[PDB]
């Protein structure tokens, strides 16, 4: 069950129309649309008490909404603007007032650019563990770097022998900017995977860093001579060493 | 208006208290949500009447007279690192959201062995990286005074991690002047921590 | 349950026979809400105005049906009432002179009336607020709008307030519809049935306060909330089912307690200050005594008084008479004022003094009606 929300990532050139899908499997009545930004508590753009009625929230400007079924509440922005870049949460509660337990969608990550000319997938590279670390601590730390990507839509993960591993993985909460002074800056993301020295020293073990990038879709317009920065999984690998 | 601490740092296994003050027309309740990074918030507690609401390791206190509430986290685990949102209802049933308190949980390391190691060049990349790891919570690693050098601490553990919970900071760059000896310089550091000389 | 209507026909002001007045037909304490109320002139039907359906604490309904004017020159007026509790329509003629006997705090109340599907011609959902028994807000399932019922309500409340509650009520309306279906399924029956909710608080003269939340099904008490013990009372095995569900949610109960104790009382004081002019005024009653042959009965009327708190009784030499007496109860005048009355059947004997005792401001008023 739960509140289902799509898409989870979108890039849009200013002026483009887009609609976010939200469905609730919990047979609730009230549904909300929230916009979450850095340094601010959640703001309500629109909501509906029940099916057949909706009303503007705190910041309705630049947005519309509709209730299709008691299940579905869709958020629509006809003309995209850079100011509309945010993470959009679709929430659902059984009845108004009482929101809690309030149920939120997975979240929808929206970035609105004047030009897509800056959209780039990450450059991924892994670095093998230090020889000094292994003998000293009997442990081995692999490091992954996802550099020069934009906008920030990425999911980094670690794979060992074709299977995804979690334990030993530490990744940066959010990517930083390579040129903080510039508003044109791209982002960098680093992660660490630490395994036992015995595990690393086996050449039969295969380590791979994977970054998931969300770019333009297959139907998106690309007029540039350079390659289309579509959605792609970029990886970098390393082999165990003895 | 509703206010809560922007950032809070605490070590694993400890106790922490996040205060939330609110001034609204009426009061229909006060909610606490937990929101992990890049994820949807989740309901934690709801308080209306004055008193304490305890759920497991978590407890939420409310004072209607003072317009005050605190979320009390005991026996902090790593998964507790998140943003904690505070919100209350007006006289009308509208909901007011405070910009949350980001809680940073540092792992509890009983056997600190801080050192700076040099990772071998990737050959798939043109940059070199230095690793600073196995330092206690009392150790502070700051950023670089060099614009061509990037350092990242504050990494977050994966939510399922059974093993190898450890603090680490990474530094990298293209420049030839970059070395693992000067990479972490001017970081607040304990005795016995290892840097490579040449 | 089904409760027959109580009917009283009277005039807004004392008839001058040359002066147009308002003819009133007051029908109260009836249930279900289905009602047919017509004013008659010499048997003919007259065009008359009817008030919004109003709700009492006992779950019954009442309406004020009034006529544009009644000069009352040598004519005969009456009132026809058809209800599911009546075979033949009950007719009550207006006389120059039954039921009643019901008999200074401030309170706020909110009522809900559900009607099981289909509509049955009546709005499926209705919600109306009252302060000191003065209509303030009105919502229904037909026109889904807020709509203040008082002038001083609409004046002191911005449009964003009504906009916010017009949305809430739509939500509550739907939830009410669902609970109504669920109940009929639990009671294992279908067809016409009603669902009522009453919430509110009152501020006593000394500064004491109380609050209540109650539910009724088919006119009978169903669920009754106790905000002190945080528990629901159920008088029925079926009502017990909802009790166990509602009590399972602790945050909801706690929420109710806070609203009744803190939030509601605040709303009440706010509204009182708004209508301070209308609510805090007091207009003294005008007493009138009359007699009708056939052995003879005496009538005492008290007109145009506010507030409704009033006590009126007949006296004999000079003590109060409990024998062969009738009480009209407090009746809406239509001006925002009220009027009542009391009657006595007389075995007159000799030299006895009969006089009407009325206490309003208290301020005891006595009018000597009759003596041998």
């Amino acid at each position: 069950a739960g509140v289902t929300q799509t898409p989870k990532f979108q890039v849009l050139k200013t002026g483009q129309s887009m609609t976010l899908q939200c469905a609730q499997d919990m047979n609730h009545n009230s549904m909300y649309w929230y916009r979450q930004d850095p340094g601010m508590g959640l703001r309500l753009i629109y909501y509906s008490a029940s099916e057949g009625t909706t009303d503007k929230g705190e910041v309705p400007n630049g947005y519309n909404v509709s209730r299709l079924n008691k299940r579905e509440f869709s958020l629509r922005l006809e003309s995209a603007a850079p100011s509309q870049t945010s993470v959009y949460f679709c929430a659902s509660s059984e009845t108004d007032p009482n929101t809690g337990e309030l149920f939120f969608g997975e979240g929808s990550r929206l970035t609105v650019l004047e030009d897509l000319k800056n959209v780039f997938p990450p450059e991924v590279a892994v670095f093998e563990p230090s020889e000094a670390e292994i003998s000293h601590t009997q442990k081995a730390t692999l490091v992954c770097l996802a550099t020069g990507f934009y906008p920030d839509h990425v999911e980094l993960s670690w794979w060992v022998n074709g299977k995804e591993v979690h334990s030993g993985v530490c990744t940066d909460p959010q990517p930083l900017k390579e040129q903080p002074a510039l508003n044109d800056s791209r982002y960098a993301l680093s992660s660490r995977l630490r395994v036992s020295a015995t595990f690393w020293q086996n050449p039969r073990n295969h380590f791979r860093c994977q970054v998931q990038f969300y770019g333009l879709s297959e139907n998106d317009e690309w007029t540039q001579d350079r390659a289309k920065p579509v959605t792609q999984i970029v990886s970098a690998e390393a082999w165990g060493r003895a | 208006n509703i206010d809560q601490p922007t950032e809070m740092t605490a070590t694993e296994g400890a106790i922490v208290q996040i205060n939330c003050t609110y001034q609204t027309s009426g009061f229909n309740g006060l909610f606490w949500y937990q929101q992990h990074a890049g994820e949807a918030p989740t309901f934690l507690s709801y308080n209306v009447l004055d008193g304490l609401e305890e759920k497991g390791r978590f407890s939420s206190f409310l004072s209607r007279s003072k317009g005050y509430s605190y979320l009390l986290l005991k026996e902090l685990q790593m998964k507790d690192s998140a943003s904690y949102l505070c919100a209350s209802m007006d006289s009308n049933y509208q909901l007011i959201w405070g910009a949350g308190t980001k809680l940073i949980i540092k792992p509890n390391i009983q056997n600190p062995d801080p050192a700076v190691y040099q990772l071998r060049d990737s050959k798939s990349s043109d940059k070199s990286v230095c690793l600073f790891t196995d330092f206690d919570s009392q150790t502070n690693v700051s950023q670089s005074k060099d614009s061509d050098v990037y350092i990242t601490d504050k990494c977050v553990l994966d939510m399922r991690s059974m093993d190898f919970k450890s603090n680490s900071a990474v530094a990298w760059s293209n420049k030839s002047d970059f070395a693992c000896a000067n990479a972490f310089n001017n970081s607040i550091i304990p005795e016995d921590t290892f840097f490579p000389s040449p | 349950i089904q409760r027959p209507p109580k009917i009283q026909v009277y005039s807004r002001h004392p008839p001058e026979d040359g002066k147009p007045n308002y003819l009133n037909c007051y029908v109260y304490g009836f249930h279900p809400p289905q009602i047919e109320i017509d004013l008659l002139k010499n048997g003919e039907k007259i065009k008359s105005e009817q008030s919004d359906l109003s709700f009492s604490k006992d779950w019954s309904f009442y309406l004020l049906s009034h006529a544009e004017f009644t000069p009352n020159s040598k004519d005969q007026y009456s009132c026809r009432v058809k209800h599911v509790t009546l075979e033949q329509p009950r007719i009550v003629k207006w006389d120059r002179d039954g039921g009643g006997s019901g008999g200074r705090t401030h309170s706020l109340r909110y009522f809900r009336l559900g009607i099981s599907e289909p509509g049955y011609g009546i709005p499926e959902f209705i919600s109306a607020g009252y302060v000191d028994s003065h209509p303030i807000t009105m919502y229904n399932s037909v026109s889904q709008l807020k709509e203040p019922r008082a002038l001083w309500m609409e004046e002191n409340l911005a449009p964003d307030h009504w906009e916010r509650y017009t949305q809430l009520l739509r939500g509550w309306q739907q939830a009410f519809k669902v609970e109504l279906k669920q109940l009929q399924h639990h009671y294992n029956h279908s067809g016409f049935h009603t669902y009522q909710r009453m919430i509110g608080c009152e501020l006593l003269e000394d500064g004491s306060i109380t609050g209540f939340l109650q539910y009724a099904y088919d006119g009978q008490d169903f669920l009754i909330f106790n905000k002190d013990t945080l528990s629901w009372m159920a008088m029925d095995n079926v009502a017990d089912i909802i009790r166990r569900v509602w009590e399972a949610n602790r945050h909801e109960l706690q929420y109710q307690k806070n609203w009744l104790e803190e939030e509601c009382i605040a709303w009440l004081k706010r509204f009182l200050e708004y209508g301070k002019d209308a609510l805090q005024r007091t207009e003294p009653p005008k007493v009138r005594v009359n007699h009708k042959e056939t052995i003879t009965t005496l009538y005492c009327r008290a007109y145009g008084f506010y507030p409704p708190e009033i006590s009126i009784n007949w006296m004999k030499n000079g003590e109060e008479i409990f024998q062969d007496t009738d009480y009209g109860g407090i009746l809406p005048s239509g001006d925002g004022t009220y009027q009542t009355w009391v009657s006595v059947e007389l075995d007159p004997q000799n030299g006895d003094i009969y006089s009407c005792h009325v206490e309003h401001g208290g301020v005891h008023m006595v009018l000597q009606g009759f003596q041998e």
